[PDB]
């Protein structure tokens, strides 16, 4: 009942990680039901919010560095894969090497 | 220690339990039978002989595995010249396989009806394996509950 | 047993279930060796059956120890490459402090 | 049980086939007084008091009398067998004359009573023994190069090469006794001993004069009566002659011997390159296979695919090769009965071992 | 490089096992550095054919 | 012969080489054959004749159209040939011109329709 | 005897009538090829695929030479 | 009877057996309960000693020379198959070829 547990939430997981690789490698954010980790409004802290509650409980560890990686790519946009694993954490170590780079971008846009 | 490496090889195959003049005579059986052939073509093509009637019975993923493996071993060709020889001798799950419901992006199909045909007889072989059991294990105890009086019983054969 | 009632007697019976006594000899006394122990001291109350030498029990217990300690095993190679223990329940010898 | 007789030019090895090493090995060598004749170990032991006589100094039997007192000793001293019991396989030098063979015959059925013989090259029993029936082989005490064929030795392509052990033996205790100490005596036994135990072929001769010559990172210590004695170059210095047999005054190397191979049918010359085994004492010396690779590699076309087979159990691979063929169903049909040897005479050997 | 050899020695076992070759992992190594010598293969297709028919005959 | 074998002769055909050169093609053509072994289309040799009939007047060759409807009845006349579907079909499809459309004309039954 | 040369009779035959169908239709076989082709069809063998690869190694042949 | 009674000491014997190959191969001695012929304590000839009772009787021939092999290996550690057969003494020789072992690690570890 391990192997059946793991067949679902590898299966239940990929319209998650079909947002995500849209609010990181972008900045667009689709979710048309409110379920997504990070919502938008109409200065710049009230912009996008993490909610709380719909937080995978897997990326709680950094669920500061996603928020961070899309709003940085938003203030220069306006200017001008993920795979569920267990006890493997590509996807973990996949998010940094793209908040790395989103930081590179706007830093160097600025100096 | 080519002359150590066929009496390591003989210790294998003896199955555990004389054991200590079998192995003499057995080193005979290998010597007896080793000369035959020497007194009496490429590698990987061999392999894709046999990579073919793979795919013909279905396990098409099973048969390119084994071309994706002799294509690292590259970067020992005789070695595997040698297991092709002895292909036949051996002795006698995944959801997500096909699961046209979970996916990324999975395209358009309509139905198939010959996954589901191979998925019925996944179930039929389970049910026809787990009643020859009880076909080959009443049968095994019957032999010996009924017959003459010390047949079975190796404490009568004294 | 049962499709053959249908022939099979009270003396048939014996010798086709003279060897299910057994196995339900070991585990009807398994269960009751390790009652209140919980996490690894389970782990440890089921290998206390494998110094038995009866080559029939002990590669019957030696085989339900490969289960039990695998979810023991399963922390100490999370708590040796990685450092993240983590359970509710208190099993690993490993007690963290908040 | 079949007995399996490997007659050495220094050393007889003796035993049964179908065991995995022969159950005896002693020295070829018949002594007399200066018990009336002493053979093997005891005439050795006691040789202060004896004449010895070596008859198969260089593999060839020279001294019938005295090679079949060998053979009684190796049935009833060292085997314990009574010969009129027992089929014997026994072995020959390569290039072993035909009327040898037939004398060998002769004595055993004549003299020995024996039910069935047969003899077998040294070096295509050693080639058996590495699991081949075509390659070329064998360098002992006292004296080859044998291109083999399906089982059939090459005698126009065999080389035979009068420097083996016994010259480099003496050969150490030369160069020893140059470096300062003195090994001249029959020390020769010590210094047989050091060769066994600690010389070693250098890959590159030069390389390995100037490493020794400029520290001591290649010197070993022996012990003798207590004193410890110190080896240096000597110890690469005592096998480099089997590559260079000049240093011992002799006009070509083991590795340029191994011309046999031109001397076969281009056809057979690959086979051959890709299946060149050594046999023998002498070629126990750690690091002679990868010379011998290196040396052949060239001397042969680049494009040649050059394998040297140096087996762990080389010393006594003749014999083991022996063992191996006396023990094959298929080989039982082959012996010379006694009936046969009635019926044809010595000169049969020449038909039923080819 | 006994860690290279440890792989390619791994990855053989495979198509070992997939061929349907009834060699486990020592007759495996056995029969690899013996192939390593530089004995024919040919041949040794049928001294494990024999080995495998006279330890038939025991049981 | 089996056609796993009879496969690499035909890679030694049309490619010159000998078994042991070429064997990157053969081994795309294990994958192309494999998998693919089992006929896919109904087979009736009627209506691969009266496309065969179709294309060589379409070239204004007539008199090859009517040519071949008597070379198509010896075949059967001598009884040697089992698939006289399949042998067709394909010396059809390796047919060029010496010198568009095709959902409207008569194509071969999918064989979905049966449970297979 | 007889029958066993009576079938390499009326096997020469056909194999010399779809040789005439392959040239009216100039199929760049010749007649060692097409025995191939023939014999892969009589096991029994999509021609749809079959085909394929004749189109494929054809179409290769020309970059090599 | 004899086929009997030796089907009966070849099962009655593996876990003995089982705990001797412990001893001789290396230095560790299990004995959960106290059966095997040598037990431990806590100089040098009070370490180990020998216990009379328990002694196969088939195997009194070599009482102290199974004592002498671990012994060996102990001295070593801390600084840094068998079956029964009867007529046939292949485990009588099996000991002697690990014993003749035991000291040339030892002599030679003290040269």
């Amino acid at each position: 009942a391990q192997e059946l547990c793991l067949y679902l939430t590898k299966a239940a997981s990929a319209p998650y990680f079909e947002v995500l690789e849209k609010w990181i490698y972008r900045g667009i954010i689709h979710d048309p039901y409110s379920e997504f980790m990070v919502e938008e409004h109409e200065y710049w802290d009230q912009r996008y919010t993490i909610v709380q509650q719909q937080i995978p409980s897997f990326l709680q560890k950094m669920a500061d560095k996603i928020l961070s990686t899309g709003k940085y790519l938003n203030v220069v946009r306006e200017c001008g894969e993920i795979i569920y694993t267990l006890k493997e954490r590509a996807y973990v170590e996949q998010i940094e090497k793209a908040f790395n780079y989103a930081s590179k971008v706007l830093l160097d846009f600025l100096m | 220690s080519i002359t150590q490496l066929f009496d390591d090889l003989c210790e294998a195959l003896l199955p555990a339990a004389n054991r200590k003049r079998a192995k003499r005579s057995l080193k005979k059986v290998a010597y007896n039978a080793l000369f035959t052939n020497l007194f009496q073509l490429p590698a990987r093509n061999k392999i894709l002989m046999l990579s073919f009637d793979l795919r013909v019975g279905g396990l098409g993923p099973k048969a390119d595995r084994l071309e994706e493996l002799v294509e690292e071993l590259e970067a020992v060709g005789s070695v595997l010249d040698l297991l092709v020889q002895l292909a036949g001798s051996g002795p006698p799950r995944d959801y997500f396989l096909n699961n046209k419901h979970v996916g990324r992006n999975v395209p358009y199909s309509g139905y198939d009806c010959d996954d589901l045909s191979v998925f019925e007889m996944d179930v039929q072989s389970l049910i026809s394996r787990e009643e020859c059991l009880c076909h080959s294990m009443i049968q095994e105890t019957l032999q010996v509950m009924e017959a003459a009086p010390g047949t079975g019983l190796p404490t009568v054969g004294l | 047993l049962h499709s053959q009632l249908q022939s099979l007697t009270l003396r048939r019976l014996l010798v086709w279930t003279y060897d299910p006594k057994i196995r339900l000899k070991t585990l009807a006394a398994l269960v009751d060796h390790c009652q209140g122990r919980k996490g690894g001291e389970l782990a440890s109350a089921v290998h206390a059956y494998t110094k038995t030498g009866d080559p029939y029990m002990r590669s019957l217990v030696q085989h339900i120890l490969s289960l039990v300690s695998h979810p023991v095993l399963s922390f100490l190679y999370r708590w040796i490459y990685d450092g993240e223990l983590e359970d509710t329940y208190h099993e690993f010898f490993v007690a963290s402090d908040p | 049980a079949a007995l399996v007789v490997d007659n050495g030019s220094g050393m007889c090895k003796a035993g049964f086939a179908g065991d995995d090493a022969p159950r005896a090995v002693f020295p070829s060598i018949v002594g007399r007084p200066r018990k009336d004749s002493y053979v093997g170990d005891e005439a050795q032991s006691k040789r202060g008091i004896l004449t010895l006589k070596y008859p198969i100094e260089h593999g060839i039997v020279t001294n019938w009398d005295d090679m079949e007192k060998i053979w009684h000793h190796t049935f009833y001293n060292e085997l314990r067998v009574a010969p009129e019991e027992h089929p014997v396989l026994l072995t020959e030098a390569p290039l072993n004359p035909k009327a040898n063979r037939e004398k060998m015959t002769q004595i055993m059925f004549e003299t020995f009573n024996t039910p069935a013989m047969y003899v077998a090259i040294q070096a295509v029993l050693s080639l058996y023994a590495s699991g081949r029936t075509t390659g070329i082989v064998d360098s002992g005490d006292g004296v080859h190069t044998v291109p083999i064929y399906e089982g059939y030795a090459l005698p126009h392509a065999i080389l035979r090469l009068d420097l083996a052990g016994r010259d480099l033996t003496d050969y150490l205790m030369k160069i020893l006794t140059e470096r300062g100490y003195s090994f001249t005596t029959t020390e020769r036994e010590i210094v047989r001993d050091i060769k066994e135990k600690l010389c070693y072929v250098a890959l590159d001769f030069e390389q390995e004069m100037a490493t020794a010559a400029s520290s001591s990172s290649l010197e070993k210590s022996y012990e003798l009566d207590g004193q410890v004695i110190t080896i240096g170059n000597e110890r690469f210095r005592c096998p480099e002659a089997l590559f260079q047999p000049s240093f011992l005054g002799m006009e070509c190397g083991i590795h340029e011997t191994t011309n046999s191979i031109m001397k076969c049918d281009v056809d057979i010359r690959k086979d051959l390159y890709a299946n060149t085994v050594l046999s023998g004492g002498t070629t126990m010396y750690p690091g002679i296979a990868d010379r011998m690779q290196k040396e052949i590699t060239a001397l042969a076309p680049s494009t040649m695919k050059i394998k040297i087979i140096a087996p762990p159990e080389r010393k006594y691979s003749v014999w083991i090769g022996g063992s191996i063929l006396a023990s094959l169903s298929t080989f039982q049909q082959m012996w010379i009965s006694k009936q046969e040897y009635d019926e044809s005479g010595p000169s049969i050997v020449h038909r039923k071992c080819f | 490089n006994l860690n290279a050899v440890r792989e390619t020695m791994d990855v053989l076992l495979e198509i070992s096992r997939i061929l349907n070759t009834g060699l486990d992992m020592e007759t495996l190594s056995i029969c690899v550095r013996l192939c390593e010598q530089g004995i024919n293969p040919e041949a040794l297709s049928s001294v494990i054919k024999e080995l495998r028919k006279a330890t038939e005959a025991l049981k | 012969k089996s056609p796993n074998v009879l496969l690499q002769n035909l890679c030694c055909r049309i490619l010159g080489r000998s078994e042991a050169d070429v064997a990157q093609q053969f081994q795309y053509a294990v994958r192309v054959i494999g998998s693919n072994f089992a006929p896919t289309v109904e087979r009736d040799e009627f209506l691969v004749a009266e496309k065969i009939k179709k294309e060589l007047i379409r070239q204004r060759r007539e008199a090859d159209a009517a040519l071949f409807s008597e070379l198509h009845r010896k075949l059967h006349s001598q009884g040697v040939l089992k698939n006289k579907w399949s042998i067709l079909y394909l010396l059809l499809s390796l047919s060029e011109d010496p010198r568009s459309y095709a959902t409207l004309f008569a194509q071969a039954l999918p064989r979905d329709a049966h449970s297979t």
